[PDB]
This record gives structure tokens, C-alpha cells and sequence, in this order.
């Protein structure tokens, strides 16, 4: 058994949730179960995506009436960071799951 | 939507300038009947006149205030070929402490340095001469020597200090012309002071520009790392100037720009006759001969959309 | 015929021409000051914020809510995200 060589984990994958009516909740915990499983970058990123993914930063219809969350450096750009370092790593997991949990805000 | 409400000035002629001082509480006025007016508004809201006294012999153009840390300052020009530097002192009496009389011609602006510069005056003739006044000893008013003088070959008509307090930049002044010669020439030109050299010497030159100009003005930088110009003519427009990173050969010349247009309204269908911005350089107010006032704001997208149309009555 | 300009409370200062409004109709100007019902969001972030003596999670806090309480909501998300 190898899997203290690979980027991913079996009990993560057994604890991971995704519900599309919250967003919050399904980020909260998941940041508890990766604190569980002892890793703290993980704990971080998701706390940053329980903030980044709030209800209260939706986008306008109207362009001119202020500049949407995106165009933020604390959105995208953060997005795309993190984005770059786990392909550099190899984590397909951390990936499926952000890649799922920002687009659901899209609806 | 904004609330208007009329003034009893009282003017025995045409109204020429209105200026508001640093504090925002106090106003100036300048009329053509060779009088200037200070206005204070009170608790309730209400303007009174507190001062009328009479100054030139001829109309007067423009009047405007000094920085509150030299004092109540104001300075006027005037069509009898003078400048007038004027101080309060305590009841209130504005008392002449200074007249400039080196032109021949009739002056047609004169505006302050920005602070950080110090005490500084620039005034534009009509026979196309610029000159800059310097005050070395702040507690004397009275006393003023000549640093520069500049030719545009063309009559001038409004200027504008560069409001950026940045190091990085040196100090601009724009000048604009409102000659109607049919040969279709340059209107704006843009002068830069050089350190080394210590002499102003012109660094930019607006070729799109050919019909008259009215008015120019600068917006205040406030941060940015470029700089944007609002010029009044048949109809409006904006510029933004960015500077270019200096060779590692180290030229002694003047900085070199990128010039380009992002917007242009002609939307009053007629002379715009003035410009002016907001404090923070965001909103831009343009008046012109249609008597309709004019705001213009850019989105996020740098795309420059009005925003509000007022009429007077 | 006209002179214009702003005022640091949003107040707009306008003179123009009699004629262009409505012995001779064009030797009067009419002043008018337009205000709005303007940027006292500055001030008040300015009176209530907090820049020391307490630790920097804490102050992230009550700068947060105090964005929040003025609905400046990006603003609070950043200081929470710092």
C-alpha cells in the first residue's frame, strides 16, 4: 500500500460533501474533515472559500452600477493562483472540488 | 437627482467667475462691473455677502483662492493689463497686498501652485506670454520676483497646474489658445520643468486639436500613476497621458508620453464654454452654451457615460 | 457667459447668462448652487476605524463590521480575507 505517496486520500474522499442549496455549510465542513485529516494548507483554502463564495457579493445586471466581484484581485486572480500551484502539484481532488464549488454560484 | 436653489447676487453686470475656496464654506465671485464678492453661507444654510469692494479699473476675469496655511488669499486678473493679489485681515477688510503689471496686454487667467511647491502664481496673456511668480518669503506678500517666462506664439486663454503631488512627476502646466485663424494649427501644448536645466520647456503638443479652446483642466491625481486632461471646445474631450519608462541612457529631456482620446460628447450641441472636476477626479462637470449642465463618469470598463442633466430654474 | 464649479460637499456653483436661461436682456447673470439630498461614507469610515493597539485579528474584525455596518460589503470581505 502506497498511499502515503500520492496527492490524494481515500477518507477524504469518503468525507467530502457537496450540496448545491449551501454553500457555507458544505465549505465549513468540509475545512473540519481536512482539519481532521491533518492537513492545514487544505484549512485555509477552504476558509477562504467559505469568505470568497458569499451570498451577499452577487453580481449586478447593470455594469455601471459597481465593479463585480471577479474583476476583484481577491477573486479571479486568487482563483487562478491557487488554481496554478495544484496543477503543479498533481491534486486532482482539490481541484474537482473548487473547480465544482465556485462554478455552483454561477446556477 | 440634485435640488437647485437661486442666489441674489446683485451684480450690476455679467457674473464672470465663481470660486469656491479649500474648505468648501466660502465663495468668491467676479464680475465684469469691476467687482469681486465673498459669500458665507451660516447654519441655516443661507449665503451672505460679507465684502464688495471694488478692484481694477476694467472687467475681471478670474479670481481665485490661495491655500488657508499662507492666509485668506485670493488673487484676480483683470482686462486693465494687471494682477491683484489680495489678504484679509481683522472687522473684516480685504486689503490689496500686491499688483503684477509686467504684461502689455490684457491678462486672461492667473491660477496657484500647487502647495507642496510652495507660494506660486502663474498668469497667461493674451499676446501668447505665460509668467510665473514666486514669493521666497511666505510671511511677506508683498514682494514677488519673475522666475519664468514662456511664449506660445498663439494668444493664450486658459491654464492648468498638475495637481499630482507624487515625486515622480515634475511640474506640468497646460496651455490653451482660442485663436479662429483658418490655417488649422495646434491649440494645446503641454510644458514640463526639466531639474537639471532648471527652465520649462514644452513637452507635449495635442495635434487633434484645432478649433477654439475654452477651457482646460486637469483631474486630481489622488493616487493614480497616469494623468487625465478635460478640454472644452465645439464639444468635449479627454485625454490621458502616461508616461513612458525612462531610458537606461538617462536623457536630459523632457519625459516622453503615450497619448491617447477616450471620450468625446457633443452632446450640448454647441460651445462648451466650461469644465470642471470633483475632488476626488471621478465626476466631470461640463456647462455649455445650450444652459444645461452636464455630469460624465466611467464605468469599470474605462467607457465615460453621462450621468445627470440639470437646468437652471 | 459662464462660470462653473464644484464644491468639496458635492454642492455645483453655476452662472450663466440671462438670455441663455429664460433697454437690454444680456447685461444680467442669474447664480444658482445645486446640492445633493454626497461622500460621507468617508467620513465616517474615517471616524471609526481602528489602526492600533490591539492585535491584528481583532482589528481585522471590527474594521470587517464596521465596512459591513456602512454596506460597503466588499470591503468587509477583504478585511476578512487579510
Amino acid at each position: 500500500d502506497i498511499a502515503c505517496l500520492l496527492p490524494v486520500h481515500k477518507s477524504l474522499g469518503e468525507l467530502y460533501i457537496l450540496n448545491v442549496n449551501d454553500i457555507q455549510e458544505t465549505c465549513q465542513k468540509n475545512a473540519a474533515s481536512a482539519l481532521l485529516v491533518g492537513r492545514k494548507d487544505l484549512v485555509q483554502v477552504w476558509s477562504l472559500a467559505t469568505v470568497a463564495t458569499d451570498l451577499c457579493l452577487g453580481p449586478k445586471s447593470d455594469p455601471d452600477l459597481e465593479t463585480p466581484w471577479a474583476r476583484h484581485p481577491f477573486g479571479r486572480q486568487l482563483l487562478e493562483s491557487l488554481l496554478a500551484h495544484y496543477c503543479r502539484l498533481r491534486d486532482v481532488q482539490t481541484l474537482a472540488m473548487l473547480c465544482s464549488v465556485f462554478e455552483a454560484q454561477s446556477r | 437627482m440634485f435640488v437647485a436653489r437661486s442666489i441674489a447676487a446683485d451684480h450690476k453686470d455679467l457674473i464672470h467667475d465663481v470660486s469656491f475656496d479649500f474648505h468648501g464654506r466660502r465663495m468668491a465671485t467676479c464680475s465684469s462691473d469691476q467687482s469681486v464678492k465673498v459669500w458665507d453661507k451660516s447654519e441655516s444654510g443661507d449665503w451672505h455677502c460679507t465684502a464688495s469692494w471694488k478692484t481694477h479699473s476694467g472687467s475681471v476675469w478670474r479670481v481665485t483662492w490661495a491655500h488657508p496655511e499662507f492666509g485668506q488669499v485670493l488673487a484676480s486678473c483683470s482686462f486693465d493689463r494687471t494682477a491683484a493679489v489680495w489678504e484679509e485681515i481683522v472687522q473684516s477688510h480685504w486689503v490689496k497686498r500686491t499688483t503684477l503689471v509686467d504684461s502689455r496686454t490684457s491678462v486672461t487667467d492667473v491660477k496657484f501652485a500647487p502647495k507642496h511647491m510652495g507660494l506660486m502664481l502663474a498668469t497667461c496673456s493674451a499676446d501668447g506670454i505665460v509668467r510665473i511668480y514666486e514669493a521666497p518669503d511666505v510671511m511677506n506678500l508683498s514682494q514677488w520676483s519673475l522666475q519664468h517666462e514662456i511664449s506660445c506664439k498663439l494668444s493664450c486663454s486658459c491654464i492648468s497646474w498638475n495637481p499630482s503631488s507624487s515625486r515622480a512627476h515634475s511640474p506640468m502646466i497646460a496651455v490653451g489658445s482660442d485663436d479662429s485663424s483658418p490655417n488649422a494649427m495646434a491649440k494645446v501644448q503641454i510644458f514640463e520643468y526639466n531639474e537639471n536645466t532648471r527652465k520649462y520647456a514644452k513637452a507635449e503638443t495635442l495635434m487633434t486639436v484645432t478649433d477654439p479652446v475654452h477651457d482646460i483642466a486637469f483631474a486630481p491625481n489622488l493616487g493614480r500613476s497616469f494623468h487625465i486632461l478635460a478640454i472644452a471646445t465645439k464639444d468635449v474631450r479627454i485625454f490621458t497621458l502616461k508616461p513612458v519608462r525612462k531610458e537606461l541612457t538617462s536623457s536630459g529631456g523632457p519625459t516622453k508620453f503615450e497619448i491617447h482620446i477616450v471620450a468625446q460628447f457633443d452632446n450640448h450641441n454647441s460651445q462648451v464654454w466650461r469644465v470642471s472636476w470633483n475632488i476626488t477626479g471621478t465626476v466631470l462637470a461640463s456647462s455649455g452654451d445650450d444652459g444645461c449642465v452636464r455630469l460624465w463618469k466611467a464605468n469599470y470598463m474605462d467607457n465615460w457615460k453621462c450621468t445627470g442633466i440639470l437646468k437652471g430654474n | 457667459p459662464e462660470g462653473l464649479c464644484y464644491g468639496l460637499f458635492g454642492d455645483l456653483a453655476f452662472a450663466a447668462k440671462e438670455s441663455l436661461v429664460a433697454f437690454a436682456g444680456l447685461a444680467s447673470s442669474a447664480l444658482s448652487v445645486f446640492e445633493t439630498e454626497g461622500m460621507r461614507w468617508f467620513v465616517d469610515t474615517a471616524e471609526r476605524y481602528a489602526l492600533a493597539g490591539r492585535p491584528l485579528a481583532e482589528l481585522c474584525d471590527h474594521n470587517a463590521k464596521v465596512a459591513r455596518e456602512l454596506g460597503r460589503n466588499q470591503v468587509a470581505q477583504t478585511w476578512t480575507m487579510l
